[PDB]
């Protein structure tokens, strides 16, 4: 058993990685909405990838898109990728939707979910999960730059007001993954999103019992 | 002696070693720095 | 003895590469040891920014590459005892702590005087002191031994990096045993940090 | 000569001693111009 | 280690050759080393000219020829701390000093017991202890070594002369770092001078 | 073309040996060589004491030999016409004029912007303009040359000495015939200096 123990392995499978809601009905009829891609959206998958300092990978995504009502009717949607550095979509109808620079996919809901692989996209050669310097406050400590790997706006292809909001569940898998400089795995909880901060009340890394020499918990 | 000699001379050149023996307790350690300024510089003020 | 951090020594880049007066010793200010002490943690280059010709070269140039060969030297009595850790963490981000989520620049970059830990259990990062052992390390032993040496060539996703901007790794010296002696020693044990930059190379001269 | 540690001792040992310093000429010493010492 | 004065051996003259009777080791009555010590100075031979067999040969021959071999033993504990210079000087004329300007016999011939001295820093004799190391000499360092051994070849413009009369030289035993201790250790440090003589030759029997 | 001081070539000694650090090229403060212009002169290595990283070494180092190689650089249109003599002085020691037996420091070190001649027939020495040329030396002629290059190698009594407190050599620029030109001319004619020492060698580094 020694595939298992992979760092390939480690990091394999497809996960959540954000759940986007394109909403048109009640107030919201914005009937579009732009998701940035974040590798580290949810605890548990940002606590696996800071095991390690750098990273290099390609990331495939695929959207699961439906209604409410887990209703998938013959409704079309452009899933475009703004990659990092191009201006982003300020409305249904921008200019935006038509450059043919960020690629598009144009799938229904009938479909079956939308797939594309993202190639490693850093200014730098791996990703770098922690930048101990500044980039030019303390605000910007700690925060690199290359780690963006663009945007992923979502609309649906109409004219006005469907009435109908879509949730879109964004599938990531981190492929042909390298990585650099192992580290302790967080043990404190994680207070915000780019930062280590942690809280003042240190939680012990091992449960306790009542005494050193009682194996009973 | 070097220091006695060189009274009988006008002119003297040329290197010259100093050693410094430490006559504390066997159990005794700790750093010292021993730092030699050229003619041309001022004394330091600072360890560092 | 000597430990080469992840098994390799540091190399030239396949620039200014002076010869002696940066590869000389750089010896800094002397930490006292004492029981409540927590640790104290260097960030590299950081360190050296402002300290003699490397200081000098890492200020005037826009780009910075070098290996470091650290000694971790301890002055204690057969009568001492205790036990440091010293780690070499690469990309040391220091964290907040909070009941204040953004660290004070005296913290990120303590200069060539270094930062005491405040949580050192956590490392000031989150991560727990227990696991730090999977960065390059050395035990100084009281009993055993007291000295330290970590060979850490250039880790970056760069080539080359501004010396004043960013960190490469920060060291750190955490006693794990506290400091511990009977009435008539020395109440602190000096900690000697030397520091001997090795493959260093510049660029963007003025 | 520079305190570059506290001097560090363990119990029941005198924590103040002494350095004698020693000094001579090297091999590339040379003297010149012969003159009646001072004393 | 031993040291060689003037780096020559001593040896026999191209009269009394005594083998094993005079060549044994002759060990003097141990010094006491205190912190406000200055130091002791013995005559060769007059040390031993009332001494064992050698004393009775010294007495009942006219004329005398002979080399030395010095060892100073010292016993102090790792707790004492201290330096003693052991110089060995060729024609050791005792001086006195006045405010008296001749020394007594008992200050230029001590006998085997030997002679403090009372101005250590110009040896008793108008000269500065700070160049006897002209003369040849081992330190003893307490905290690195605890013996000296000086091998002293025969020394004079004549080839022999009376023992009784004249002094080839003086041993001098200085501490130039005080001994110093804590409360507990042994007040005094123990010194021994064991001497032998080496190619010792005699004439003039009766 | 270029003339060689002494025919010889500047050279090693056979101390800090810089590459190309300090052999770069010095470009000078440009001087206006006008119609009543007297003429001016550096002292060497005065000149670069405070210029560059030549002037952190002679500030930092307690001796000091160098060559030089200096251009004299002229802008002037086909017409003017004009005559300037670059003449270089070993030890041009500057003399006073009473009718104040001393010069001032501003005088006998002018810095990297340079002293103009007050009496440039006796070059404010007391010695004859007309038999300068026994210094090696070049022509400017306005309708011939624009240029002039004096090799200077290290001349001194001493194989060392002190950046600072001694200047090997000047460097005088004496319009001889004097500029002149008609009206619609730049009323003033540009000289350019251009330094670059050869073979420089330093030691005694704090």
């Amino acid at each position: 058993g020694v595939n298992e123990a992979s760092v390939e392995h480690f990091y394999s499978r497809a996960g959540l990685v954000g759940v986007v809601e394109v909403k048109d009905s009640g107030t919201s009829q914005d009937g579009y909405t732009v998701w940035p891609i974040d590798v580290m959206g949810f605890v548990q998958q940002r606590r696996k990838l800071e095991l390690s300092t750098y990273m290099r990978f390609d990331a495939e995504f695929t959207f699961v898109s439906n209604l409410n009502d887990s209703t998938t009717p013959g409704m079309l949607l452009q899933y475009m990728y703004v990659p990092p550095g191009a201006p982003k979509p300020d409305g249904r109808k921008s200019y935006q939707w038509q450059t043919a620079t960020n690629p598009s996919i144009f799938a229904k809901l009938s479909d079956p979910p939308p797939q594309v692989s993202v190639p490693f996209m850093s200014p730098a050669s791996a990703y770098q999960w922690f930048y101990d310097g500044y980039p030019t406050t303390n605000l910007q400590y700690g925060q690199c730059p290359n780690n963006m790997m663009g945007h992923f706006a979502i609309r649906t292809v109409s004219e006005s007001t469907t009435g109908k909001n879509v949730h879109v569940r964004v599938y990531m898998r981190i492929k042909h993954v390298r990585a650099w400089v192992p580290r302790p795995f967080r043990s404190q909880a994680y207070m915000v999103k780019n930062y280590p901060t942690y809280s003042q009340t240190i939680s012990n890394t091992a449960a306790d019992r009542a005494s050193i020499t009682t194996t009973d918990y | 002696m070097v220091g006695q000699i060189c009274r009988y001379y006008t002119q003297w050149s040329g290197s010259l070693k100093v050693t410094f023996m430490f006559t504390g307790s066997f159990m005794a350690t700790g750093k010292m720095l021993i730092a030699y300024t050229p003619p041309g510089s001022a004394q330091p003020t600072t360890r560092e | 003895n000597i430990v080469l951090s992840y098994g390799e020594w540091p190399g030239y880049c396949p620039p200014t590469r002076p010869d002696v007066s940066v590869n000389r010793f750089y010896t800094l200010s002397t930490k006292s040891w004492k029981t409540e002490s927590t640790g104290w943690y260097w960030k590299f280059p950081d360190v050296l920014n402002d300290t003699g010709v490397f200081g000098q070269n890492a200020q005037f140039h826009y780009l910075y590459r070098s290996g470091f060969c650290m000694h971790v030297q301890c002055n204690a009595s057969k009568f001492h005892q205790g036990a440091l850790l010293v780690v070499v963490i690469p990309e040391f981000v220091v964290a907040a702590s909070s009941p204040g989520l953004y660290p004070d620049f005296a913290h990120t970059n303590p200069g060539k005087e270094g930062q005491v830990f405040r949580d050192p259990y956590v490392l000031d990062a989150g991560i727990p002191l227990s696991q730090a052992l999977v960065f390059p390390h050395q035990w100084i032993n009281l009993r055993t031994n007291n000295c330290a040496t970590i060979i850490m060539p250039y880790v970056n996703a760069l080539p080359f990096d501004s010396a004043l901007n960013h960190s490469n790794f920060g060291l750190a010296v955490i006693p794990i045993s506290p400091l511990k002696y009977c009435n008539g020693a020395t109440t602190e044990v000096p900690i000697t940090l030397t520091i001997a930059p090795l493959n260093s190379e510049f660029s963007g001269l003025r | 000569i520079w305190y570059q540690t506290n001097f560090v001792v363990p119990p029941d040992t005198p924590s103040e001693a002494n350095i004698i310093a020693l000094g001579a000429a090297q091999e590339n010493f040379t003297l010149k111009l012969c003159k009646d010492t001072d004393e």
